[PDB]
């Protein structure tokens, strides 16, 4: 009956609004910062363990104290513990089981998502992870904006392959997408198909590729669990932009092109067998023994010497020469 | 932080 309780809450967030900075005097900028970040924590606390105390006046409160803190410039930190409280008491607000997404699209639209988007190019590992799990969440609880985000993930990718080539938080998001992939409807629409073969396969290409290809090759082996027939328009485009130029960056090819193989189909797999055990012979005969000592690997794999033994007329011809001729 | 599903549809 009495809003005491709501009106401090609201007090105690819209103080935490408030950038100040001091300056001038050392003692009273520390004991600001002190009491906005105990009053972080007072919140933090609070929203985690007490029942039915987000109530509708609250939404658009905490909506507009991350908006205040978070959605700012990237500098090219000493306040993150200021910035890690906000993103965890944002986190608790939306994990809340009083959360009501029916209230909160109201203030968690389309331009709240694009400002949060702007944040994944930060500098920082722990800002972004903060990130992934925020729009992670956000993804998952508001309908009405998952076509949303995923058009404006791919106007980032889309910058980063062919324009900028630079963005910091390309494995944060395919770590997300991962997770999407995981759970798309039985049969696949035409845009996750358009998104698998003109955004993950060229993101293949990007000088950059070691600090986002094991959640790169994740989002390419799910969509092959998910539809078998996409094997085949994968497995040669990574014969494409596989490296020429023989480098250990083709161990990270040797990597996913593993993990395609264990969940591949026998019917797919004899499409693009040739091809790929021709680059695979390449590997084994390479000048650089890392990259020879992983193609050499793929004999330990119980699954992959049983496709070989079904094909052996083809494949055996392939790798050993000098052994196993071939004709018709 | 694995993220868990995320179902396009129920």
């Amino acid at each position: 009956p009495p809003a005491d309780q709501e009106k401090l809450f609201i007090q105690k967030l819209r103080q935490c609004c408030v950038l100040f900075d001091f300056v001038s005097d050392p003692l009273s900028d520390l004991k600001w910062k002190e009491v906005k970040r105990a009053a972080l924590s007072e919140m933090v606390e609070y929203i985690t363990h007490n029942r039915n105390v987000i109530t509708e006046p609250i939404y658009p409160e905490v909506v507009h104290m991350f908006a205040v803190n978070m959605f700012r410039t990237l500098p090219p930190e000493a306040a993150w513990p200021h910035l890690q409280l906000v993103y965890e008491f944002f986190l608790r607000f939306l994990e809340s089981p009083d959360f009501q997404p029916n209230i909160a699209k109201k203030y968690i639209d389309q331009k709240f998502v694009l400002q949060l988007l702007e944040l994944f190019d930060s500098e920082d590992p722990r800002e972004r992870d903060f990130l992934k799990t925020t729009l992670h969440r956000i993804y998952g609880k508001f309908l009405g904006l998952r076509a949303y985000i995923r058009k404006q993930i791919n106007n980032i990718f889309y910058r980063f392959i062919y324009e900028t080539e630079h963005h910091n938080g390309i494995a944060e998001l395919l770590e997300i997408l991962g997770s999407i992939i995981n759970g798309f409807a039985l049969p696949l629409k035409e845009e996750h198909k358009i998104f698998l073969l003109k955004v993950l396969l060229p993101l293949h290409k990007v000088k950059s590729l070691s600090v986002y290809h094991p959640q790169l090759a994740y989002c390419v082996v799910q969509f092959l669990e998910k539809d078998s027939t996409l094997t085949e328009p994968v497995v040669m485009a990574l014969l494409k932009y596989w490296p020429k130029t023989h480098s250990p960056k083709e161990v990270m090819f040797l990597n996913e092109l593993e993990e395609i193989l264990d969940v591949i189909e026998p019917s797919e797999f004899v499409k693009i067998m040739e091809p790929l055990f021709r680059q695979l012979a390449k590997c084994v005969s390479s000048p650089h023994f890392q990259v020879a000592e992983r193609a050499l690997y793929y004999w330990n794999n119980e699954y992959i010497m049983s496709l070989i033994s079904d094909n052996a007329a083809k494949i055996l011809p392939i790798m050993f020469p000098s052994l196993y001729r071939n004709s018709k | 932080t694995e993220l868990s599903t995320i179902l396009e549809e129920s």
